[PDB]
């Protein structure tokens, strides 16, 4: 029948290892996949304006890279051919010189390209055989006519997408769009080329990200003139950058149940005391803090207090108060 | 006989003593030190690991086939089992003398014929070369400074102190005990799983292809061999976050970073410990090979330490919370200082006895040769020097001077015959040479044969089998090397030595009760039958006991709950009870432990705790404080609702588990093949210990106390989803379970890295049922979609002895006598308790102990009365002459019995032995009297009387005989009662077992020559007029 | 006498520490993976009015935002011509109002498109090139017309989704439906944006389930004005749910031996007695019984396996079971 007493909460003075809370920024250093491209405000789809059959086409293929004004294909288009005359006739008989510019409107209303209509004032005969050239420089994507075969308006003739300000697309992990928001530079490099490595100032972060790898969408143009970078590249989008200062705590000292995380604090006297806070976000082995600790209180690095087996995180913390 | 071919070896005799003497002072310094001969049962355990596998299940598959294969093994005493949960511990122990390796090497041919009858993922791990009680040295690593931490410390120890030790010879393994491992926790969010569209089958298998290395050969260039090394260790955090689960054709992929954060933290803690109430530390405990020298390794231990302590990271300190040595040093630091005391008390009382200084010095360089030819015998047969082998130079040290002093005074009253016949002026070298020799033939028969009596007489005490005769055995052998010693060469020195270099008032009250007791001779000897049968009764008041409680100077405090208890809640239990302890003033240290050490030795729930306590030094203790009042107050102090606690020695306690398993004294097992019914007769048997007059603790470790919450797979349910039982079920094992998944290389170290939900989504039963689970095709379900969560009791601990299901009860009785309580429970239980069908019920520890014993004590004393009885009819060749000394060594035996009433003793092996022995000093006394008697009659006037009778000429010659006894009595009867009387009194640090095995002896010796003083004569003359 | 005492100076050592039994709803919480995705009744398919040919395709290609008004391309449409030239040539020789609005509505409903009419008026200049804008503002999904094309009534020049008040739909395991009940309380967080407190306009369970998954779909609308939420991001909904007002005490305070449950109450005098109760169910580390007690009463929770024990030791526990 003793009444000697003793203290029942958890105690621990044989040494602690303790950190103290501080501001300061999140290190971030990264390296982006990205890929190169295509520059799709660089795009050309050539059709026909009238069906009609290939009466030759030209030495081209798929993959093939393009020029402006490269001949693509021979046609005859007979859909503007019973207006044509109607023009020429206009011609012979003098009609008025508005007459004139109405057939000629209807005419280039019809489809008849602009070009085709002047060699047709010029000769003063009906234009039959076209020749179909490619707008921009670029690479063949696609080329579905050959010869022996005819042509309507929905096929076809050359997918033509140019490369010189060439695409680069890199996908960022959604964790840190509250960083990437507000970047500075990123600092390309390609392994095709150890030598076109350089800093990247001005991109567009799309407002879509990818589900399948749920990341960001980055995407920076390039000069391409001496057409290195190629589409189809790998490429690299290195970040080094640091977060606006935060509290920070070292990792290790946090202890996160699946909803509960928390972390436990040695206060004036030594005494543990285990306080609720919100985590912002971790980087490099130091958690950032939203909430929850004050500039400069210490706290134990170590999660290290409780069995890992099953040390019911509710119930041990409570065993160091009382 | 033999003394004539002695004085002609006068000279190289001489320097054979003296060549004897300086490598018998050799022998001495360089002889191995112990606390006791090594009383552990050899044995050979085995540990197996079968993970995740309920209890139940590791018993009938991994367990039970392991402890038949075994039981069935050449030497096998009995054989133990231990079926925890993912623990298989199979105990071997065997018989007597059987060679410990050869039964090694037989466990392992054995396991190789079982390896095979054995589930795959199990390998059965042979223990270490050494037992529990091999536990010497143990420590706790601390830091104040905060520098480090638990998991820093445990590595320290695991990975630089438990090497830098295991190289010290003669250890066989240095266990790591309490602390923290660091371990790697991928902890996965259920959620990104299904949002990444991952499954958990596929997080394991990336993770279990991102950590090893690859050989690609060699390489030639410029005629040398380039060596292709291939990295990827585990070795960073970041290696970690960056493994691969996925990757797109757009080379975009999916690191485990993405559905799981990558934590450090500890893993399963097996054991805990705890220092002084105030700091939960890592530690480790040293252990000795198994018949290897104790001390001898701790002096190497406590160097090498030394070493090591300038090398230690600035900030840990290395607190000892159990030294063996120094129990030893207080121990041998003890029977010498009591062989001090008999060697210079024998010496001065047999100086104060014999007048000239010659005479004394010849009793007394009686010693120093007896000792050496004692200790030149223990190197070549194999002894060290423990208290059990000094206790038997210490013992014995009493009849080596007898040797020597009973041929001096034949020869001190043999030369005053020649003076008072020839003059007094004239005497030479030959005719001071005859005088002396003359004497020495007279007795040289009867002591000899005396001491060759008290050294076969005590023979019979080798049998004693095991433990015992392990203890008493190199007491026995020591006490019979001194005595032969001091008895052959008696018969080659002590003659030369002595021949080269107020007795009035006690005669005068001697022989008024001498010629009295020749009144009526008859009645003397009735009266003294009847003393003996008043001085038998003191028999019932005294106790029983195996051995006397040694005392050494900690003492371990198990306190034994009920099954179920948790590890978080084991160490909060354990540190609260630390505190405690600590607030006794006579403790200096408390080092806690629930679990076990990294070691096959220690089988020990987290449930069960057994915490060291160090004792601040004897001298320190309160005012009028002893070792049992101190208990008192932490058995009143220390004690926390639903928990027994008890409190042992630790030494005694490794034995005791080593010899039966029983932690207490008292303990009681109740085996059955079911364990419903068994449990219900231990509880039973649990409350009727609880009311008997002497007891304190009464817990029964239950069979099937340990909770489950069992996930009862549907495999209909998860058919619908593609699953398979083995699909489910990795998400109890990894999702919901810590299991281990794989393990980093970090140097000569290694830690584990395991995969588990965050602990929330397994908080609870519910939580279970709501375990998010993304099925093979993409379907989003929860555990409970394709199973049953059920709760139940069942098994915690499937306990076997001799593949037989048992349970044990832990009495803790202290304040009686261990007898009393065992006797008294053999009523209450077989009266109160009805037994069951197929449960069976035996008291075991200590108490099985005994009945051991005292099964060859009595079938151990007529034969050591059948030597006694061939040793007197060789040397006197009369039967009535034997008979009469049989009958006379009774009044011996009962006289020693009220010195262990008055001092309170109790009956033990320890005593047993003391009378054994004092029976073969009763004998030696009875036939040094009778050899003064019959040569009585040798003389003239008593050769008078077979001529014709004479009623003044018998009783003369008896007067005569009285005479010739009293002085040899006086100095017999006083060497050894005042001898043995220093190791009597109980202080002393292991004088606890001396005294007990002293007692019997010194209060025989007392009522032995008193009595048999009047008893032989008056039996002489009462035995010499019949055949007249 | 049911119970069994304990001397306070062990309990207090112990540290034990007890729970008033209270009455009230049990909020349930459970944590769902949630998508940001468009807000489909921000839809638009821009789709041309009649047949023609593109002059002119704008910076646009699929994955960018437009604001309401951006120009996607330039197309000749000829089909409205022939009624315009015939409007405004009556316009010449000044015709009825009625002849000339009859011919301002075969206009309207044969494609052109209003704005374009109104345009025709204001010039009296027949309209031939047309500007296609974006309808709304939004993110272009769809994108099938470039330069040098013909452009047809089925093509779909853009298809435009918005996102201000963007979506987040959650799956909830079928078994569970329960849970989701009408005055649930839900709260979303998004890891990409750790420092964004949304803020949910409304949510709906959809009348359907998903059979891909096998769960039902929860639908919120969240504002989104300041774009921080992008579609195909992962997002966590957590619920909240009160449930019949149920007897309510800790859960390490409640023992569980599969067969019966159990907590140990203390008494007026101290007296720790074990009593039977029933639990019905419990969540976020508080347990509801259906009965074995009433308000008021205290129950232990720290400290009470050995409790526990010691009232079975002392056969209290099967004294508590053979009373009633
Ligand atoms: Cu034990």
């Amino acid at each position: 029948a003793s009444g000697v007493r003793i203290d029942p909460t958890q105690t621990q003075n044989l040494g602690v290892k303790t950190a103290t809370v501080t501001r300061g920024p999140l290190t971030f250093a990264q390296s982006f996949p990205a890929n190169v491209s295509y520059n799709e405000y660089q795009y050309a789809i050539v059709q026909a304006r009238a069906a009609g059959f290939i009466d030759k086409v030209y030495p081209l293929t798929v993959g093939d890279k393009v020029q402006k004004g490269t001949p693509l294909l021979d046609l005859t288009i007979p859909d503007w051919v019973e207006a044509q005359s109607e023009y020429l006739l206009l011609r012979e008989t003098g009609g008025t010189a508005t007459q004139t510019e109405g057939i000629l409107e209807r005419l280039r209303l019809a489809g008849m390209p602009e070009a085709d209509i002047r060699r047709l004032i010029a000769t003063q005969k009906i234009q039959t055989r076209f020749t179909l050239k490619a707008p921009i420089d670029g690479v063949i994507t696609a080329f579905d006519l050959r010869a022996g075969m005819n042509i309507a308006k929905d096929n076809v003739v050359a997918k033509i997408q140019g490369m010189d300000p060439v695409w680069v697309t890199a996908a960022i992990p959604e964790s840190i769009a509250w960083l990437v928001k507000d970047a500075s530079q990123f600092t390309l490099t390609v392994p095709a080329r150890p030598d076109k490595t350089l800093t990247i100032r001005k991109w567009t972060l799309l407002p879509g990200v990818d589900a399948a790898t749920r990341t960001l969408q980055l995407r920076l143009e390039v000069d391409n003139a001496d057409e290195a970078l190629k589409p189809g590249m790998n490429a690299w989008l290195q970040l080094n950058t640091a977060s606006e200062p935060m509290l920070l705590i070292p990792s290790q000292a946090l202890i996160d149940t699946g909803s509960e995380q928390r972390v436990i604090t040695v206060d004036a006297d030594g005494r543990f005391v285990p306080k609720r806070v919100a985590v912002f976000q971790a980087s490099q082995g130091v958690t950032a803090l939203r909430s929850g600790l004050a500039e400069g209180e210490k706290v134990v690095s170590s999660g290290l207090f409780l069995i890992d087996s099953e040390a019911n995180i509710s119930g041990a913390l409570e065993r160091m108060r009382s | 006989w033999i003394i004539r071919r002695s004085v002609a070896n006068r000279f190289l005799v001489l320097m054979g003593a003296l060549f004897l003497s300086i490598w018998g002072t050799w022998t001495i310094i360089n002889t191995p030190v112990d606390a006791l001969p090594d009383l552990s049962d050899v044995q050979v355990i085995i540990k197996t690991s079968y993970p995740g596998q309920a209890p139940q299940i590791v018993e009938n598959q991994v367990t039970y086939p392991l402890t038949t294969t075994m039981l069935s093994v050449p030497g096998a005493k009995t054989v133990r089992g231990f079926s925890q949960f993912g623990d298989s511990y199979v105990y071997v122990i065997f018989e007597d003398g059987t060679d410990p390796y050869w039964a090694r090497s037989r466990v392992l041919e054995y396991l190789n014929q079982v390896q095979g009858k054995l589930p795959a993922g199990v390998s059965a791990e042979l223990g270490p070369d050494a037992t529990g009680v091999g536990w010497i040295y143990e420590y706790a690593l601390v830091d104040r400074s905060g520098k480090h931490d638990l998991a820093d410390l445990r590595s320290l120890q695991d990975w630089f102190l438990k090497y830098e030790l295991k190289t010290i010879p003669d250890v066989a393994e240095v266990a790591s005990v309490g602390g923290v491992v660091k371990e790697y926790q991928v902890v996965i969010d259920p959620q990104r799983l299904a949002q990444y569209g991952i499954s958990l089958a596929e997080v394991k298998s990336a993770l279990d292809a991102s950590n090893q290395e690859a050989g690609g050969s060699s390489i030639e260039l410029a005629e040398a061999e380039y060596m292709v090394r291939a990295s990827g260790y585990l070795q960073t955090l970041d290696d970690f976050n960056h493994i691969v689960l996925k990757a797109s054709e757009n080379g975009v992929p999916v690191y485990l970073r993405d559905v799981a954060k990558v934590q450090i933290g500890p893993e399963m803690r097996r054991g805990i410990a705890e220092l002084n109430g105030e700091g939960e530390v890592a530690g480790g405990v040293v252990i000795l090979r198994s018949g290897k020298n104790a001390r001898e390794v701790i002096a190497a231990v406590k160097d090498k330490l030394e070493t090591l302590k300038s090398s230690l990271p600035e900030g840990v300190e290395i607190v000892t919370t159990y030294d063996r040595s120094q129990l030893i040093d207080r121990a041998i630091d003890n029977l010498s200082g009591k062989l001090l005391e008999e060697f210079i008390v024998v010496a001065v009382v047999c100086a104060l006895f014999l007048w000239h200084v010659r005479s004394a010095l010849v009793a007394i360089i009686s010693l120093p040769l007896g000792l050496c030819i004692a200790f030149i015998v223990m190197h070549f047969q194999g002894l060290n020097a423990n208290i059990m082998s000094l206790g038997g130079i210490a013992i014995a040290v009493g009849a080596m001077v007898d040797a020597a002093i009973v041929m001096i005074e034949n020869a001190h009253k043999r030369l005053e015959e020649w003076q008072h016949q020839h003059p007094d002026a004239t005497l030479d070298n030959k005719t001071r040479w005859q005088v002396i020799t003359d004497a020495s033939v007279e007795v040289g028969p009867a002591l000899f044969i005396s001491l060759l009596i008290i050294t076969l007489s005590f023979i019979p005490i080798f049998t004693l089998e095991g433990q015992e005769g392990r203890l008493f055995g190199p007491l026995a052998f020591t006490k019979t090397y001194a005595m032969a010693g001091a008895a052959l060469l008696a018969i080659v020195v002590i003659p030369i030595l002595m021949g080269y270099w107020l007795n009035r008032f006690l005669i005068r009250v001697y022989h008024p009760l001498l010629l009295k007791v020749l009144h009526w001779p008859k009645t003397t000897l009735l009266v003294a039958a009847l003393s003996v049968l008043t001085v038998l009764w003191p028999l019932n008041k005294v106790g029983g006991e195996f051995l006397p409680q040694i005392n050494e100077g900690d003492l371990l405090y198990m306190p034994s709950t009920l099954p179920g208890i948790s590890a978080a809640e084991a160490a909060s239990m354990l540190q609260k009870t630390d505190k405690l302890i600590m607030s006794v003033p006579e403790v200096a240290r408390v080092f806690g432990k629930t679990g076990k050490a990294e070691t096959a030795t220690d089988s020990a729930p987290l449930e069960m705790v057994e915490t060291t306590i160090q004792l601040k030094p004897q001298e320190q203790w309160r005012p009028g404080m002893t070792m049992d009042k101190i208990i008192e107050e932490l058995d009143n102090t220390v004690r926390l609702p639903g928990l027994a606690n008890l409190w042992v020695p630790p030494i005694r306690n490794r034995i005791d588990m080593l010899s039966t398993g029983i932690k207490s004294p008292i303990g009681i097992k109740v085996s059955g093949t079911v364990l419903a019914d068994i449990d219900a007769m231990a509880e039973q048997i649990e409350e009727v210990a609880r009311t008997v007059p002497g007891v304190a603790s009464a817990l029964a470790e239950r069979l099937e106390g340990g909770r489950y919450i069992n996930v009862e797979i549907n495999r209909e349910k998860a058919a619908r989803y593609g699953m398979t039982v083995a699909d489910v079920q990795l998400f109890v094992t990894s999702a919901v379970g810590g299991a281990m998944v794989g393990e980093t290389v970090e140097g000569i170290a290694r830690y584990p890295i395991n995969l588990r939900y965050p602990q929330s989504w397994r908080d609870s039963p519910q939580a279970l049922r709501q375990l998010p689970i993304l099925t093979p095709m993409k379907q989003q379900i929860t555990l409970a979609d394709v199973a049953d969560i059920k709760v139940s009791t069942g098994p915690s601990m499937l306990k076997t002895e001799n593949a037989r299901p048992t349970s044990w009860i832990y009495i803790d009785a202290r304040d009686r006598d261990m007898v009393s309580v065992v006797h008294d429970l053999q009523k209450a239980i077989a009266e109160k308790v009805q037994l069951k069908p197929g449960t069976s019920v035996a008291f075991s520890g200590q108490f099985e102990l005994l009945e051991r014993a005292n099964h060859k004590l009595k079938l151990m004393v007529p034969m050591t009365l059948m030597i006694i009885f061939v040793l007197l009819y060789l040397a006197f060749r009369r039967v009535g002459e034997a008979l009469l000394i049989i009958s006379s060594v009774p009044f011996a035996l009962v006289g020693g019995i009220w010195l262990l009433w008055w001092m309170g003793f109790h009956l033990s092996v320890a005593t047993g032995t003391g009378f054994i022995a004092l029976a073969g000093v009763a004998a030696e006394f009875g036939v040094v009297m009778l050899m003064y008697l019959r040569h009585a009659i040798e003389a003239v006037p008593s050769l008078n009387n077979p001529q014709t009778f004479s009623e003044q000429k018998l009783d003369e010659a008896l007067y005569h005989g009285a005479v010739l006894r009293v002085r040899p009595k006086a100095m017999t009867v006083a060497v050894i009662i005042a001898g043995l009387l220093p190791i009597l009194w109980g202080t002393g640090a292991g004088s606890e077992v001396m005294s007990r095995i002293a007692a019997p002896m010194i209060g025989g010796m007392i009522t032995a020559p008193l009595l048999s003083l009047f008893i032989i004569p008056a039996a002489y003359k009462l035995m010499w007029l019949h055949r007249h």
